[PDB]
Parts: structure tokens; C-alpha cells; sequence
């Protein structure tokens, strides 16, 4: 009815990610305008490894690891047709 | 000429909480103090080690080693030694193993045998460490109260010796399936909960680089099985 | 120029707390004119959360072997998406 | 009457791998090896711990400490002793600190000070563990080429002293915000990255269990400096 068909797609990131591969839909025409199809990013947490003090690992109150690394991606996981905040 | 990195004590006595934490859930010992795996005590033998690099990846090494009754640790190691120490455990009578590696550097791997504690026996001196898949597929429907599709993954591999893999597969209607295949003869790779006229993708990340593969699930009349026990023309 | 209510379906986000045990503590829920035969669905996202000492390490999908033992990956597949797609 | 559980070295030997972690990346050593903590060579004191518990859900712990110049290490203690010990490390200066707990099981805590080296001293026996908040709000809008609004979030405390809180925070278009507030005389949230016109939600945490609240940002024109730095209908 009013919606855009989405693709989907994966994200490698390297084999040092413990989420290795991501699932990433993207936008891949109904919806006519005003509305146009736009890629709703979503933040998902994936937990890298060992490097030189590099940024501030997402909170993780440090016990057991630094030998990992939490880090915030943004990814699209949806194709929305809404005309707000174009 | 080449170097040569000896295990170093003073700084291996740190994974002692990993290789004990590891053995106390998995053998399931009454405490944690009843470990008794010490690093500072273990000596090194003449015995060199028979493991052997199977493949490596610019930031990994997979290897295999003999089938030992008892666990085998393993580990890199650097000259410099700042950062910690990669290790990996092999549980018994398995064979492959992998260890990670974070820069460009040598290490040298070093292995050991567990006892039923833990205790490390001398190390061995093992080894030192520094164009597009085309892929055929398979599918079978499976009756029950509903339909099932099943679809086998097959690719061909080049005239190098051992060589490993990593899938990933997606589909329009089914969740992410990831595997790391091992070195074998011939490398294959499994999917399940497939459904008809699904557009799919695999990713194949080989020694030749990543390889994707978009493919569509069959429809219904080109599986016998399903055309056969389904209403047709 | 513009209608309003828009034809996009509502969306409303939540939090899942899924305990301190979570190394993901705190997980983003996105949950739900467009009249029939079409309803709007939740989108099902599947992300994966690691388990603690306390389980028996059940069956992880896929995770480095320093991380067995004490801890498991498992899938959980959370709303993201409200759309108008028909049941069916 | 009640117990006392006594520190484990046997046990304890096990954490020298994160003190000595948490003090290398802290105190950045040339090496790792030249840490020397040991717990199997500390021993404990006559002197009470000075710690306090200010908090404790059925979770975790949240205590208090007197400001130290040198690092501080905390443990909990149990009669059967099998699992690995819960403990944290307070960074010098810093107060206030917090233990997880597994399971209901009653513990002791013990604390330490530690050497620039980890060297512990020996342990302090310390103390033995075992309807709807309304909240206010206040926002503020800034220029800096394009707008941005700041939210402040406050609510009524009880009559007793000892409160801790967990804070959560989500807006329909701004991602989501978290924290984790110490006790204080009167508790006090910060948001930002805020916008106009925007259905949000928080969810407040505390000795008298969760309370979610949704709330609205306000419009333009009820912020004064947005109404009048725009055109007005
Ligand atoms: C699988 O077989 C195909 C079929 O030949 C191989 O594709 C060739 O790849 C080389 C590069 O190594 C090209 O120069 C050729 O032009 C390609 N030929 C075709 C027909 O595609 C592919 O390399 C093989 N893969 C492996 C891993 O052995
Ligand atoms: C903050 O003030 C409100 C205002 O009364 C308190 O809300 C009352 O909560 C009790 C139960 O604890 C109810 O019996 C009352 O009916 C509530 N009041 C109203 C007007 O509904 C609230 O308890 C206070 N919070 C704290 C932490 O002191």
C-alpha cells in the first residue's frame, strides 16, 4: 500500500567481531510524494578485540574484558516511507 | 637467518584465570582453587611439536593437531610480548584449532598438554608464522503437516593445499545462517528453513578474497516433490 | 500539499532491559491510516545477546573460543520496524 | 549470631590477571610481568574496613569509601567459596563503588589499597551483605547554526537517605540514553540531542522499583527563544 520494498544485505566487519556478519536491510517505486522512501538506521553493539587505547569501549565496567572492545553501528534494517525529517 | 621466540613465563602465569575459568565449568571441578595449572612452573623439551599451519588469515592462523586423549593449549609468540598473549584450548580428540592474531608480526606457536587439572607439561616448538569461487546449490522440499525447504551449498577450489572458508547466507524471508569451515577435501555448507521463490545471497570469504552469490530459492514445479504432492495445472 | 494522519503506520519505541547479565544491557524496541486487507506488522529483527556464568553454556551459533565456557551468543529477534504488510 | 567468611587465596589467586590489567592500561608499565600483586602473600589486619553500603539491589551493591591516594580493591565473600569472587576496583580519589552479586547468598566485603606495583596490603574485615517516584522536568533550547534542546529531569526522593537509581531515557528520534545515578542528597538527569515536538520516555529505577514516565518536548512556541529567534504565526 504504502510502503518501499526493502533488500537485504550483510556486513563482514572482520572475523575480530564476535557478531562477525550483520544483517543490513536496505532500501533497495510506490509511495508516491510527498512521502519519500528513506533507510531507518538502527544502532546495534558489536564487540571487537584488543587495540592501543583506541576511543572509549562502549560501558562495559571493566572486569573481564579490554581483551574486547564494545562499539555502537548504525546500520539500515528498514525502509520507511514517512515524511518527517527530510 | 630465521628468529626463534621461546615461551615466556612471567607473562603466560596471566592466563591462568582463562585456562582455569575454562576447565572449572567445563570438567566441572567441586572449586576453582583445585586447578593447579601453573605457567611459571612448566619447562621446555626437545620434543618439537607436530602441529601444523593449515591456513591464516592476515589477522588468524587455523591449524590442526593430532588427536590427544587429554586438552592441548596452545599459544603466539612475539619477542617484544606487551600485548596479551593469543591462546587457544583444543578440547580433546578434536583436532583443528585456530589462534588469533592482531598486527603484522611473527610469532611462534607453542603447544602443550593439559592434565586432568590442568598442569602444563614442557612446551613443544612448533612453527612460525608471518581468484573468484564459483558456487552450484541444492534443494529438497520435506513433508510435514507443512513444507520445508533444505538447500545444499557447494563451491570449487583451487590447486593451493588446505584451504578455509567463512559463509554467510541471507534470504528475503529467513534469518542470517554463518559458518567457518575447516580445511577439507571439499568444502560444502548447509542451509535449513528455506521457503519458495526466496530471493537469497551467500557470501563466500575464501584465500581468493569474499565472494557474493545472489541465488533464488526454486519454485514449486521445478521440485518434483512439490509439484507431485501439490495441486497443479 | 501534505495529509495528515501520514499513511505511515505508528511506531513506538521501547527499552528491554534483559538484566545487567547482558553485555547488551539496554536494547531498542520499536513497536506499532492503512486499512485492510493489509495490517501493520512489527518487523522482526534478530540480534544476538551473550549469556553469563550462570548457564550451562547452551548452544552458542557462533562465537570465538575464548568466549565458550563462560559465555554464549544467542539470537533475539526484537521489533524494529512497524510496516503495512497483510497477514499471510 | 551471625558469620564471617574469610578471604580465599586459593581463590582470590585467580583476579591478579584483572588488578594487574586494570593498573598496566591504567598506569601504562613498560610491561605486564612487572606486576606484582599476590594475593597468597597478603595477609589481614586487625583494622576494620571503613567501607559503607549507601545501596543494594537484589543484583548488586553500591558502597562508599573515604578518599584514597592509592587504588582500592573489593571483594565479596561467601562460606562455600567454589565460583569465581566478585570484586571491583575504585580508582584513587573516586568514592564510590559497586559489587554484582549472583544468586541470594549472604557475602562479607573485604577491601585492600594497592602499591604502584599491585602489591595488596593486608585485607580490612568490612560489613555483611544478604511507592512510585513523580518526576519534573525542565528543558532548554540553544542556537549553534541550527537548534539543539538540553532536558533536565528531576523527581521526589522518599524519607530514607540510602537511595541509589537507574536511569533510562528514549525519544521517537533521538537515540537511546542511559545511566547510573550514586546516592545523592536530591537525584538529578541530564538529556541532550533533544527535539521539538518529540514523543519520549524514561524510565526511572529505584529503591521503590521502576517507574516508566512518557513525556512529550515541548513545541516551539513555548520555548520563548525558539518562538521569537523564528517567524511567528
Ligand atoms: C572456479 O572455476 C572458475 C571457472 O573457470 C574459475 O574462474 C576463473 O578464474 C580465473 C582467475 O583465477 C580467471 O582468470 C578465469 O577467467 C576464470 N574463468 C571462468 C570461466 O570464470 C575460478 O577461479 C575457480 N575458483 C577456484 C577457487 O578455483
Ligand atoms: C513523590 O510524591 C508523590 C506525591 O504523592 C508520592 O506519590 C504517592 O505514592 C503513594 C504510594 O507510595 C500513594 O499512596 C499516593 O497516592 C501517591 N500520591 C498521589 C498524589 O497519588 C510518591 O510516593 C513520592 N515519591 C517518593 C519517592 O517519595
Amino acid at each position: 500500500p504504502c510502503t518501499c520494498k526493502y533488500k537485504k544485505e550483510i556486513e563482514d566487519l572482520g572475523e575480530n567481531s564476535v557478531p562477525r556478519f550483520i544483517e543490513t536491510r536496505n532500501c533497495q517505486p510506490t509511495c508516491r510524494p510527498p512521502y519519500i522512501c528513506k533507510e531507518s538506521l538502527y544502532s546495534i553493539t558489536i564487540l571487537k578485540r584488543r587495540e592501543t587505547k583506541s576511543q572509549e569501549s562502549l560501558e562495559i565496567p571493566n572486569e573481564l574484558k579490554y581483551r574486547w572492545v564494545a562499539e555502537s553501528h548504525p546500520v539500515s534494517v528498514a525502509c520507511l516511507c514517512t515524511r518527517d525529517y527530510q | 637467518v630465521s628468529q626463534r621466540y621461546p615461551p615466556a613465563p612471567g607473562l603466560l602465569k596471566y592466563l591462568e584465570q582463562d585456562v582455569c575459568y575454562s576447565l572449572y565449568y567445563y570438567l566441572n571441578w567441586t572449586s576453582l582453587a583445585d586447578c593447579k595449572t601453573n605457567f611459571e612452573e612448566t619447562g621446555i623439551s626437545d620434543v618439537p611439536s607436530t602441529v601444523k599451519v593449515r591456513c591464516q588469515s592476515k589477522n588468524s592462523i587455523r591449524f590442526e593437531t593430532e588427536p590427544s586423549e587429554h586438552w592441548q593449549l596452545f599459544i603466539l609468540m612475539e619477542h617484544d610480548n606487551f600485548d596479551p598473549i593469543p591462546f587457544t584450548l583444543i578440547e580433546p580428540n578434536n583436532v583443528f584449532g585456530e589462534l588469533i592474531t592482531t598486527a603484522n608480526k611473527e610469532y611462534q606457536i607453542w603447544s602443550t598438554y593439559l592434565d586432568e587439572y590442568g598442569t602444563l607439561q614442557d612446551w613443544m616448538e612448533g612453527p612460525i608464522v608471518l581468484y573468484n569461487v564459483t558456487q552450484e546449490f541444492k534443494y529438497i522440499i520435506l513433508g510435514n503437516d507443512s513444507y520445508t525447504i533444505n538447500g545444499k551449498f557447494v563451491w570449487n577450489t583451487t590447486g593451493d593445499r588446505d584451504l578455509c572458508f567463512d559463509i554467510a547466507n541471507i534470504c528475503q524471508n529467513t534469518n542470517m545462517k554463518h559458518a567457518k569451515i575447516w580445511p577439507t577435501a571439499h568444502p560444502s555448507f548447509d542451509v535449513e528453513n528455506l521457503v519458495l521463490n526466496d530471493e537469497c545471497e551467500i557470501h563466500v570469504k575464501g584465500i581468493h578474497g569474499t565472494t557474493k552469490h545472489k541465488y533464488k530459492t526454486p519454485s514449486c514445479f521445478e521440485l518434483p516433490e512439490c509439484f507431485l504432492n501439490n495441486m497443479e495445472p
